[PDB]
């Protein structure tokens, strides 16, 4: 009714995403880093951010949206505020643009650029985040507020880890109270629109969309929007962080955000730097990553985890952006193209990976198993290389290591109860007489089926696998407790005996080619369903 | 003999046994619910 | 607009998502061909079997 | 409350928790109790054992996690994740009342094996379970043993002697 | 006029006089546009139609009448024990078959 628009000038020049605004009138003022609305048409309106204000009144501008529609004679108006986006619970379940526009498919405004919490507002992490994968949850623990990097080559399994981590939360969040839930945000930068649609359809399939939101800045989308997207996802997460809730945040990927900022800078003829980048790309990623924190009880004891993604080249951690992010992040998850092509999927290299903080958040039941497997794998890495095909050896170390590496071959998120017991068996040697190729079947038959209940070995009193609510006792007491340890040992022993007698012997007995192919099909199915 | 009495009662009131209200909220179309009911009746007859 | 969309659904020019069938119960809960809707209320199995 | 509580940083926190407990007890959906704690930590009134026990009572006595239903809601996982928060995160240790609410939930739900787990945890922690609960637990166990409901049916089904992806249910 | 000088009052400077110029635009055939103190207000038929259309169009898009089945929430099964007692083996098969049949039909 009374609403009016404030005109600061007209456009004079455009170059791709960047633009220049000439003032209409002297003694007019525009604030810095404010969004500006360009008069595209009678109804359509663009949006664009300032980056410099000159002595002449000329204003440099980064066009965020509708660059193809901007022209020289067009009006330019000032909103007079920072760049803000709508945030809240209502934004969840909705794929959106960085600015806030909903991208269709088949009141509270938060700031895009906000300062990170100070040292007093932060807190060392105490609660874990379950990625659903055994390598991560066991040896590379991930706390809430711990921002851990994912490094890998093209088509290595970087995005899949984040998607599985988002999907693992649904089963728990429906059970527990909403305060201890892990909402999620997924920022795609430079990715194909088809991949974003596949991600949306998958998250809708598993009913993880009610807790998840998506920010999209495709390769066809402009460069300023790509540069801005992760700051917008962090803005969506900061509300839940400061509001006492927890949230997860993903960047696929920051290696492409830097290319967009490189476009913006070189189109502005800023002094370049190493590997063509301006030199402020470190600050660009640090502003974003420092916002991910575990807040103090003074501030609600909330959290904002960040799992960024970065694309190496020919397995080279000595790149500029890679080291710039490792110099910011609280860890590293190094996926290797060699192990990925070699069938190990996820392709985590444990030696090149580390979690600097997750030991404090790791559950004690997982902490003990992780210490055992860490010793085992530190021995396995040496015993595998020292021989160099000199002479093979039959020792529990190499045996258990091969069995455990087959367990790590995992297609989707696993439950905590499903994750521990399978590794307990290998660390404690129960899975030593079975063969390599029959590990997945063992695990499947252990977890999804129950041989003792099937064959009547009901001597155990409570420890079984059909319930899955026993996980919250394993999470509180630990398997090494006096009550769960003997029943666990009896269950695993009975499973191993029944397996080796009734299943493995029949497998070895088979000699027909069609039977062997049928068995390989079953094993490839067990490699997926587990 | 108790079990025979229970079968007679179950055949007399097959619908009473099921939760009709839950299933009726849930199914947009009544036809779907009807098909489910038919299958349950046939299963009980086969059981006895 | 919505009335026109309903008329298009009855005409068959426009279809529902996930290949959902058109029925009076279905249509009611959303919001010669009409005689076919009132027929669509009655169970198909009942009509064919009896 | 003459005792003064402090944070890891040494800052002062307030023990005045009564109004929040009153908000918890008035709730009728047990996610609002968690929302109360979320509004409580922001005021620097970190929860006490009395508050967590009120939340457990609310989870037990409430009908649903929310006004609308939820797929996969369990009162027990809440009443045990909250104890993981009590012990691990916050350092507070539960009492017999906390585990007693948990065992009440397990008895109402009919789960009897996990009720024995709760009994053994109580006993290993020096806590005395109420016999009225363990007796009902054993009664539910006898019921499930009599009718063969001690385990689900899909476990006792004979396995495919032939290996096949379709026969194993994968 | 009333809107003009009222906008001139809302402006930081009002000591200075106010002058008014009138122009004609072919593209837009309804309403007026006023600019005072480097503040523009659009009151035109094209602009007005676009705003009203945005309210109606956005509501229409939100409703999405085409292709809009309604599915209610599902509670816990809570199946009676006596049913299960009579036919434990098959009732399981029927419960799994039901969901598939609901989707197909
Ligand atoms: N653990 C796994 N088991 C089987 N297949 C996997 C696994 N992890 C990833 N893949 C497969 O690898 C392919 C790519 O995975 P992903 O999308 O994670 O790669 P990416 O790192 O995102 O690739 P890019 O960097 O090019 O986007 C997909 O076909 C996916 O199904
Ligand atoms: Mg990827």
């Amino acid at each position: 009714h009374l609403e009016a628009k404030q005109k600061i000038g007209f456009v004079h020049g455009i170059d791709g995403t960047i633009a220049t605004i000439a003032p209409a009138a002297s003694k007019v003022t525009v604030p810095y880093n404010t969004v500006l609305e360009i008069a595209v048409s009678a109804t359509n309106i663009a949006n664009a951010l300032v980056f410099n204000l000159e002595k002449d009144g000329s204003i440099g501008v980064i066009l965020l949206d509708n660059i193809s529609e901007v022209r020289s004679g067009q009006d330019v108006y000032a909103t007079g505020s920072l760049l803000k986006i709508p945030v809240g619970f209502h934004m969840l379940g909705k794929i959106i643009n960085p600015l806030g526009k909903e991208i269709p498919t088949g009141t509270k405004l938060g700031l895009v650029e906000e300062m990170a919490p100070n040292i007093v507002s932060r807190q060392p992490v105490n609660y874990n985040l379950l990625t659903g994968y055994k390598v991560i949850d066991t040896l590379i623990p991930v706390g809430r507020g711990q921002r851990e990097l994912i490094l890998g080559d093209r088509q290595t399994g970087k995005t899949s880890i984040a998607l599985s981590t988002i999907l693992n939360q649904t089963k728990v969040n429906n059970e527990i109270l909403s305060k201890n839930n892990v909402l999620s945000v997924y920022v795609s930068i430079g990715q194909r629109c088809s991949n974003v649609a596949r991600i949306h359809r998958l998250l809708t399939e598993y009913d993880a969309m009610k807790y998840c939101t998506i920010v999209a800045a495709t390769a066809a989308d402009p460069a300023g929007l790509q540069y801005l997207a992760p700051y917008a996802g962090t803005t969506l997460g900061e509300e839940f962080r400061n509001s006492g809730r927890h949230i997860l945040l993903v960047y696929d990927d920051l290696s492409k955000q830097a290319v967009s900022y490189r476009q913006i800078s070189l189109l502005l003829r800023r002094p370049p730097g190493r590997e063509a980048y301006p030199g402020d790309v470190f600050y660009l990623h640090s502003r974003l990553l420092e916002r991910s924190a575990m807040m103090s009880p003074q501030k609600g004891s909330g959290s904002l985890t960040s799992l960024p993604i970065v694309e190496t080249l020919s397995n080279d951690v000595t790149a500029y952006i890679v080291t710039n992010v490792i110099s910011i992040t609280d860890g590293q998850i190094y996926l290797d193209a060699k192990l990925f092509t070699g069938g190990q999927r996820p392709a985590v290299n444990i030696g090149l990976s580390v979690s600097r903080v997750g030991s404090s958040a790791q559950n004690k039941a997982m902490k003990k198993v992780g210490g055992a497997l860490k010793m085992l794998m530190g021995e396995y890495r040496k015993m595998a290389g020292e021989q160099t095909s000199g002479s093979q050896n039959v020792s529990p170390v190499m045996i258990r290591g091969a069995r455990c590496l087959q367990l790590f071959n995992q297609k989707g998120p696993s439950y905590f109860m499903d994750a521990i017991v399978a590794l307990y068996a290998v660390t404690n040697g129960y899975m030593d007489d079975v063969k390599l190729q029959y590990s997945k079947f063992y695990e499947f038959l252990l977890l999804n089926k129950d041989l003792p209940v099937l064959y009547g070995q009901v001597n155990n009193k409570y420890f079984y696998m059909y319930n899955k609510n026993l996980n919250y006792f394993i999470r509180y007491f630990g398997l090494n407790h006096e009550i769960l340890e003997p029943e666990l040992k009896k269950y695993i022993e009975i499973h191993t005996n029944l397996f080796l007698d009734n299943y493995q012997s029949r497998m070895n007995e088979l000699k027909s080619d069609e039977d062997l192919v049928q068995l390989k099909n079953l094993l490839y199915a067990c490699k997926r369903t587990v | 003999p108790e079990l025979k009495v229970l079968f007679k009662e179950a055949l007399l009131q097959p619908a009473k046994l099921l939760p009709l209200d839950v299933d009726y909220q849930c199914s947009h179309d009544r036809e779907v619910v009807e098909a489910k009911r038919d299958r349950y009746l046939t299963a009980l007859v086969e059981a006895e | 607009v919505k009335f026109q969309t309903l008329y298009n659904v009855l005409t068959g020019k426009q279809h529902l998502k996930d290949q959902v069938p058109v029925k009076d119960c279905n249509l009611t809960a959303i919001f010669l061909y009409l005689k076919r809707v009132d027929l669509t209320r009655y169970t198909r199995e009942e009509l064919t079997t009896y | 409350a003459g005792g003064k509580r402090y944070d890891l940083f040494g800052y002062e926190v307030s023990v005045a928790t009564g109004p929040f407990i009153e908000e918890i007890k008035k709730a009728q959906f047990y996610d609002d109790a968690g929302e109360v704690i979320v509004k409580m930590n922001l005021a620097n009134t970190p929860p006490d054992l009395q508050t967590y026990n009120a939340v457990l009572e609310r989870i037990l006595n409430c009908k649903s996690k929310r006004s609308q239903p939820v797929k996969g809601e369990n009162k027990f996982a809440a009443m045990m994740d909250i104890l993981e928060e009590m012990d691990a995160r916050s350092g507070i240790k539960p009492n017999a009342e906390s585990w007693g609410y948990v065992l009440k939930e397990l008895v109402q739900a009919g789960d009897f094996r996990l009720g024995w787990v709760c009994i053994a945890g109580m006993k290993s922690l020096g806590i005395t379970p109420d016999q009225a609960l363990v007796d009902a637990n054993e009664a539910n166990a006898a019921k499930a043993k009599a009718a063969g409901t001690d385990f689900p049916a899909y476990l006792k089904k004979a396995a495919p002697e032939s290996f096949d992806t379709k026969a194993w249910g994968i | 006029r009333k809107q003009v000088e009222e906008l001139h009052k809302e402006s930081p400077l009002k000591d200075y006089k106010l002058v008014l110029e009138t122009k004609v635009d072919p593209s837009i055939g309804g309403g007026y546009i006023l600019e005072v103190c480097n503040q523009v207000v659009n009151r035109s038929a094209a602009a007005a139609a676009a705003e009203t259309a945005a309210l109606a169009k956005a509501s229409a898009a939100q409703v999405d009448w085409t292709s809009l089945p309604a599915a209610p929430p599902r509670p816990s099964p809570s199946a009676p024990d006596t049913l299960i007692r009579l036919l434990g083996s098959v009732v399981d098969d029927l419960a799994d078959a039901d969901k598939v049949e609901q989707k197909y039909g």
